[PDB]
């Protein structure tokens, strides 16, 4: 709305590697996340196809399409409730203390639903899981929601 | 352990000493509804993750920013230098020093 | 330029300047090469070294000439710093294909053709990205050790 | 301030005061930095060092300025004294979680956030509380050794 945030246009100049002021359709998922929006990858996929837009063939972009797609994704930020994120992992391990065994969270984050690479899974556990093999998800989900 | 994953009704089944028990066709119906309900629950929980996942990649990419350059330029030098009289000289000589 | 690296270039300047007056002339170049075993050092090699400077080779002209050729020169401790960040678990030399992918996909300086030249005198282990450390040695001091 | 530490500051005062008159002016600061390799030392850095004093930098003004910044400075032998009392059986570097718990639970100066900053340049072993001794070195003389 501007509140006209012109820093979204300045961040589009940091993600366009050619400097022509266009951003390919394959970068739009990760740049919506870097502007403070977390649409799921199936949602980013649907919307695209919904609009008869094929992410399979070469794509370019213009700021005039990327701005309204970020504004259509911005209504879905009401789905980011931290009660359900901590209660999900609280149902994932027994006893009254928030600890996932290391390999349980790593294999679930790579193979269940939207596949996260094991390189990204190791980069998200690095520091929050110590050598006991127990990830405290009270501080883990706190630090994941700090970015 | 397997059934751990899936946007499936964790109700509809039941385990025991030699096998699992599973519904169809009602309990079968239940689960299905359930299944959809996790895509929601799930699909949404996936996203953030996905999102978040890359959000850490940027923090790394960025850190890396210079350490590369350092590495980048640094090598190039050598490729140029290693063939230079003066530099070979310094090289044989670099040891006699203290 | 760290100060111990500048003191190493001051010691190399004093070993090539055998007249000890502060300016390396062509006679100093020839007598330093003859004391290293070069009895056949041509005058055209000495003239090509002097043709890289605009004036006499005093200590600051030798430092500016080496600065302009070594604009990406990195000491061994900072090269091992970056290779310890590439192998953050310690000890292991990193894979050949991991260094080829990460050089290319991050930067244009890590493009392939250049990666074939990296493997080409920096041998296998070095080239491959498995060993480590010998490449830091030869980037700070050239030729086979 | 022990007397050998004051003699070390007298020797550092004489190496920065290259006019040997007893007062370090801005020309002494710039010529000591140029003799260490700083050819690009800006005048604003020299002015910010002189802006920390109310008068000329003689030996007692340099000692009072260093006293007021080092009000918890501890020599390496007293830091190793305290770490030998934390590891009273000798030799072993103490555990990471033991130093985090004992810093917090005894004092407010040992609060966590500060413990994350301790681990952050004082590397793992140091941070963790396992090694020992390298941290005493860098607390009496900074930067990586």
């Amino acid at each position: 709305s501007k509140a006209a945030a012109d820093d979204f246009k300045e961040a589009f100049l940091l993600f366009d590697r050619t400097g022509d002021a266009k951003i390919t359709a394959s970068q739009v998922g990760d740049i919506a996340r870097a502007l403070g929006q977390n649409p799921t990858n199936a949602e980013i996929n649907k919307i695209l196809g919904n609009p008869s837009k094929e992410e399979m063939n070469a794509a370019a972009i213009t700021f005039e399409e990327f701005l309204p797609m970020l504004q259509a994704a911005a209504n879905n930020k009401d789905q980011g409730t931290f009660e359900d994120f901590v209660e999900g992992l609280r149902v994932f391990d027994k006893e009254g203390n928030g600890t996932v065994m290391g390999a349980e969270l790593r294999h679930v984050l790579a193979t269940l639903g939207e596949k996260m690479t094991e390189e990204e899974v190791e980069e998200l556990m690095k520091g929050q899981e110590d050598s006991n093999g127990c990830i405290n998800y009270e501080a883990f989900v706190k630090h994941i929601m700090s970015v | 352990k397997l059934l751990g994953g899936g946007d499936v009704d964790h109700t509809q089944y039941a385990f025991g000493h030699t096998k699992v028990f599973f519904k169809a066709g009602l309990l079968g119906l239940l689960e299905e509804m359930r299944d959809d309900k996790l895509a929601e629950i799930i699909t949404a929980t996936q996203a953030r993750c996905r999102g978040f996942l890359m959000r850490v990649e940027y923090r790394a990419m960025v850190e890396r920013r210079e350490s590369i350059f350092c590495i980048q330029y640094n090598v190039r030098s050598f490729m140029n230098v290693k063939h230079w009289p003066w530099m070979k000289l310094f090289f044989k000589i670099k040891p006699l020093l203290k | 330029f760290d100060e111990t690296e500048i003191e190493d270039f001051k010691e190399a300047f004093t070993v090539i300047d055998q007249n000890a007056d502060g300016i390396i002339d062509k006679d100093d170049l020839r007598e330093t090469f003859a004391a290293m075993g070069r009895l056949n050092v041509k005058n055209e090699e000495l003239d090509a070294m002097i043709k890289e400077a605009s004036g006499p080779i005093n200590f600051t002209v030798f430092l500016t000439m080496f600065g302009e050729k070594l604009k990406g020169a990195d000491p061994e401790d900072v090269i091992m710093g970056a290779f310890k960040v590439l192998d953050p678990d310690g000890k292991g030399s990193i894979k050949k294909s991991f260094l080829e992918e990460l050089l290319t996909t991050g930067g244009g300086r890590f493009t392939p053709e250049e990666i074939k030249n990296m493997w080409a005198a920096f041998p296998p282990d070095v080239a491959g990205n498995v060993d480590y450390k010998n490449i830091c040695y030869v980037i700070t001091h050239g030729e086979d050790a």
